[PDB]
RNA sequence: AUCGCUUCUCGGCCUUUUGGCUAAGAUCAAGUGUAGUAUCUGUUUAUCAGUUUAAUAUCUGAU
């Protein structure tokens, strides 16, 4: 059981969000009861998330309202999560705080 | 120039690869780079 | 309720071809312009 | 208009002094700079060409 | 019309099928002129006259 710690925050972001996208609606707002298709729902999630970063409009044909603004609203919290950590290390950097070389090419990719 | 062979492997690779991967498809060509396949596809 | 594959422009995990129709599906001008570049020209 | 395009080929190549390990892009350009210090009438007149004729 | 068997056609399942993330994770590709090396590949035209040679061969000459 080891903690979270620095180089684990990403990776431990996107394992948290997709276990709570898993409970949210694949299983607590389905009736599409045969298989209910969660492992393609999370590859739409990603896929949302690529064209955020991209600014492409995404819109996917035929696909049922609830899921789609489960879609939004989780795209939305990676989002604010993404862009707030982008004005932080910004700061960070501005001011002379952190000379890991890892952030200073992250960030400027981000911005 | 362009030659019916090269944008006939350009049409399937794109077709394969994606809309977004031009320098794998750049590697299928000879004497093409992907900023040239890129344009002739846009 | 029946959920639509992705197709992705960036993974192709499993090397598939699909055709460019299936693989694309997935502007507005003002009207001030005219009375600019009109009152320019007069 | 050899000396403006002296000049203007001079300049470009300022940025590679180092002649590092560039890249291919880097090294096509260094190949058009060469050829039209070579022979500056052929590089004029495709100037004046796209000066002349080129939109997009 | 009913039952069964066979033949072809069609619909429905066909989730039973696109391993997660980041700074699309990052980046990029140049050439055959010279020789040689190696491997395969092919081989060790018919008399006779002479030259020659230890003997062959070679060489010359018609086939």
């Amino acid at each position: 059981a080891k903690t979270v710690t620095k180089q684990r925050v990403e990776s431990h972001f996107d394992l948290e969000l997709r276990a709570a996208v898993m409970h949210d609606i694949l299983d607590m707002m389905p009736e599409g009861i045969k298989q209910n298709k969660a492992r393609t729902i999370l590859q739409h999630l990603s896929e949302a998330w690529r064209c955020w970063k991209a600014n492409i409009p995404w819109k996917v044909p035929g696909l049922p309202t609830p899921i789609e603004n489960m879609i939004l609203r989780y795209v939305k919290a990676k989002a604010d999560w993404w862009t707030n950590t982008a004005h932080y290390n910004r700061e960070r950097i501005r001011r002379g705080a952190t000379v890991d070389k890892t952030v200073c090419k992250k960030n400027l990719g981000r911005l | 120039v362009w030659r019916n062979t090269e944008d006939e492997i350009l049409k399937a690779a794109v077709m394969k690869y994606g809309k977004n991967q031009w320098s794998r498809i750049a590697s299928l060509l000879h004497r093409k780079s992907a900023k040239q396949c890129k344009a002739r596809w846009y | 309720w029946k959920i639509p594959p992705c197709i992705s422009n960036w993974k192709n995990a499993k090397g598939y071809t699909i055709p460019l129709d299936k693989r694309l599906a997935a502007v507005h001008i003002n009207e001030n312009f005219a009375k600019l570049a009109e009152a320019l020209y007069i | 208009d050899t000396k403006l395009l002296i000049l203007a080929l001079e300049r470009l190549k300022e940025a590679y002094s180092v002649k590092s390990r560039l890249n291919q892009s880097q090294r096509e350009e260094l190949g058009l700079i060469e050829q039209a210090y070579d022979n500056p009438h052929e590089a004029l007149s495709r100037i004046k060409r796209h000066l002349l004729t080129q939109r997009a």
